[PDB]
């Protein structure tokens, strides 16, 4: 019981992807091979997000 | 396309200009055959006669409803005065540089910037903006979407306004449409044509809405002044300086206009 | 230890390699002009889409540049302090200004018995309080007075009346008797160690009248202290939104100190 | 052509009679002496020098000094005027006399102005065609001259190249000559006693140059303004070469 | 000269390598009032300078309690050492003040009347000082209402402190809180819990050490800088800080915060 509260501004994509891209620092070649190598499904892709 | 030059070889009268200037230095002047006077100084400095326009404004606020500068070179005597800073630097921004405008119909649309580059310039007699955030439901922030009062006023009976709002949110607007028009600009670069000289106080133009930026370009400066007449014999006298400072338009195209050519 | 201070760095010049809390200061008048009582609510809204999450904006509000000189605080990692220009306040803005964005070390002043001295460019006496009027006479080798009794105050030469902030700068090597009035004031002996990167100076309205050095010959524009012409607040406060990563990429945290003092006191 | 290879000076300050006033003390001049001794200036090498207003000394200011330092108290009315006394007494001027009553003038080039100063100086001026006929004035009516002056202490006019001029200065209270600016004046440094910092120093409309000699302060009590002044003399100097 | 930075620092372990500091001393009123003696500081500055220290370097600070002393307790000195009298009833009040000028704390502002609040971490506290703090929590579930209590209305709130002139609050980490603190006379602060603060010792001066300092229920420190006496005259207690100044110094050291090389680490 109360007025609707509003839901949060999200966020500017411009500095989403900005942060997105400066994520690609913390990534290891060995092991994103790996991740490659294992096929993503509808299931594994959304399950640990 | 590429365009390929050397760098040790030695490479080795068509154009208007238009002079802008305030009513009041014409009536300081009080003679009626001034702007001919004007015109044969400059035809000693080379400009034949004809190639130089006088275009006269009553105020800044005035001159700022829609500027047409319609020479190839184009200078503005703006008079300074302390309480119209913002209003200055906004026609210092709307005619420095050069803006791609697309219409605004606030009434039924919302509309957000998209970037730093993207704005929302209001021009008419009486421009009173208001506005109200809305989130990723369409419920406005801080304000009721429905009663305008609530809304968030950013400008008053403005001549001019050049508004810039969190980009990424949209907005609903209440712009007073009757005796206003607001358009959505985004700025491309400098609009070499035309340059500004502030006959008056400090320098003050702020034609970058950044914050931590005031650039101050070669086309803008600044003159002290105690009489018309000096402040006009200065321009002539240095015109070649000016026009050095100035550039041919780069602009591709853009709507149809009226210019003063050859 | 020591950080390792005293040891070298050593960087290649090829290789490629590729929650913070912000405070807003403004005066009394932004917050009549806005006339809402959600406006705090609106910006911090605003704030988390240039990615600041809710709770790490505060917004202070000062009365005057005047009360927001006595003995200023710096709460936040970034703090930015927007200044109304006033023409007649240009001494006022100047020592607020040098006061928050350069770091300072200071130590107590006991006037009412010693003599004191400026020692080198970097040495001023600030003063703080609700009414802070300083009278200094200079004394020669002989510990008398030049052009003032040491025994009569009526005669020292003034330097402040009745101010809420003064940074006084003295002829350096030469004492000095103080008749301050500490009843409301309190002066300190203060050296400028640096400049103080936490803190952003946006000025709103006026003509870029900012000198925050003693020295006459400089009047160094660093790149935190930033103007704007204004004429809505609500304008002001989306400016400042829109384009917060551009004055926080300006300024740096590091300097965030223990206390929110804008001085480091030694006794 | 000079190859290389890869104490004994007076410093004269110039004060309006408004920091005196405020100042109030009648040795104040002495203080600022011994001030200046303890900062390495022998006694007897620093002058103080006091003008009314702005306007009173553009009249013909005379700075005999190894070093000269004008403190300028800033108005917003004035800024032409200080920005003309600024201009005379940071550039050397080369000038020679000019009879308005007998000859025609023109300006030869960019370094060529005419500097008037007296009481009084109204100068009103017509430009004339090749065929000696004003253009937009009758020479014969001076009535019709365009004015480029009145009632000025210090008057730096500024015409078109190349075009003869009538002129129609007030002698009676005004002297006009034709002055040629040569270039700086290392002697002279000039320190703005608040303000906004605005001296334009150049006839140029696209340049306002800020050389290292035009200072400005924030200032609230001239005594700060005097000990501000005397605990940097080293840096004024130093900005500024030596002559007399 | 590297500020801002951590170089690892390398030492030898088999070689030999064959004052200008301020001290002071907090006390209460009592001291005073039963001494009874005018030039007692006077007296005590000369023995301080039998022991080594110059006179004019050793400051003695009054306060009246513990509870007015909590307010801020401001100590800008090379070392500082407060003899705090031990009452039955003000254990939580002597903890309380113990950790404060005992450990660094890195403290934010807190308005709670725009935000809610959560402490993410073991070292975050709410520390609250000023002249009469009340402070009310409501925790809130994911839904941002409250949890045993109404987030519209106050009074069901739950009360974690009473007119206290200083509080360290802890809630359960990771939730989200709406405080109702009387802003009006008291302060509140979200703070984290650098370290040891190295300039101040505290000497309890009566009954049983009972000083905790640490919110974790399972550890009681007992650090170095936390010292006990038994007393009946306030002068002896004084001798006896007199007499072993050098040690309580060795027990102490010089702040690490104010030292120049913690320049762009949270000081100088
Ligand atoms: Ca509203
Ligand atoms: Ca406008
Ligand atoms: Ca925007
Ligand atoms: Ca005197
Ligand atoms: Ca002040
Ligand atoms: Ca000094
Ligand atoms: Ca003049
Ligand atoms: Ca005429
Ligand atoms: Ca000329
Ligand atoms: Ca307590
Ligand atoms: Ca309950
Ligand atoms: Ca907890």
């Amino acid at each position: 019981n109360s007025v609707t509260v509003r839901q949060d501004l999200e966020r500017q994509l411009g500095e989403l992807r900005e942060e997105f891209n400066a994520l690609s620092q913390e990534i290891a070649m060995s092991q994103l091979i790996d991740l490659a190598l294992l096929p993503l499904d509808m299931f594994s892709m959304f399950s640990g997000i | 396309l590429p365009i390929t030059g050397s760098m040790d070889i030695a490479y080795a009268l068509t154009s208007t200009l238009c002079l802008y200037y305030p009513t009041e230095a014409a009536t300081e002047i009080n003679d009626n055959s001034w702007k001919d006077t004007l015109s044969q100084l400059f035809l000693t400095k080379g400009w034949p006669t004809g190639s130089v326009y006088f275009k006269e404004y009553t105020n800044i606020a005035s001159f700022s409803v829609d500027p047409q500068l319609y020479c190839d070179y184009n200078v503005v005597l703006m008079k300074y005065d302390a309480t119209l800073q913002l209003d200055m630097s906004e026609l210092a921004d709307l005619i420095l540089n050069e803006w791609l405008c697309n219409p605004m119909d606030i009434t039924l649309y919302y509309y957000q910037q998209t970037d730093e580059a993207n704005k929302w310039i209001s021009m008419g007699s009486s421009c009173t903006i208001k506005v109200c955030p809305l989130n990723t439901q369409t419920l406005g922030i801080g304000c009721l979407t429905t009663d305008a009062t609530t809304f968030e006023e950013v400008a008053t009976a403005e001549k001019l306004v050049i508004t810039d709002v969190v980009d990424g949110v949209n907005h609903k607007l209440d712009v007073t449409t009757a005796t206003c028009t607001i358009r959505n600009c985004k700025k491309l670069g400098p609009r070499e044509n035309v340059a500004v000289i502030q006959v008056g106080g400090s320098d003050i133009l702020d034609i970058t809405a950044d914050p931590t930026t005031a650039p101050q370009t070669e086309r803008m400066m600044r003159i002290n002044w105690k009489k018309w007449w000096q402040v006009f014999y200065t321009v002539v006298d240095y015109v070649d300086q000016i026009i050095q400072v100035m550039s041919k338009r780069s602009r591709s195209l853009n709507s149809a206009a009226f210019y003063y050519r050859v």
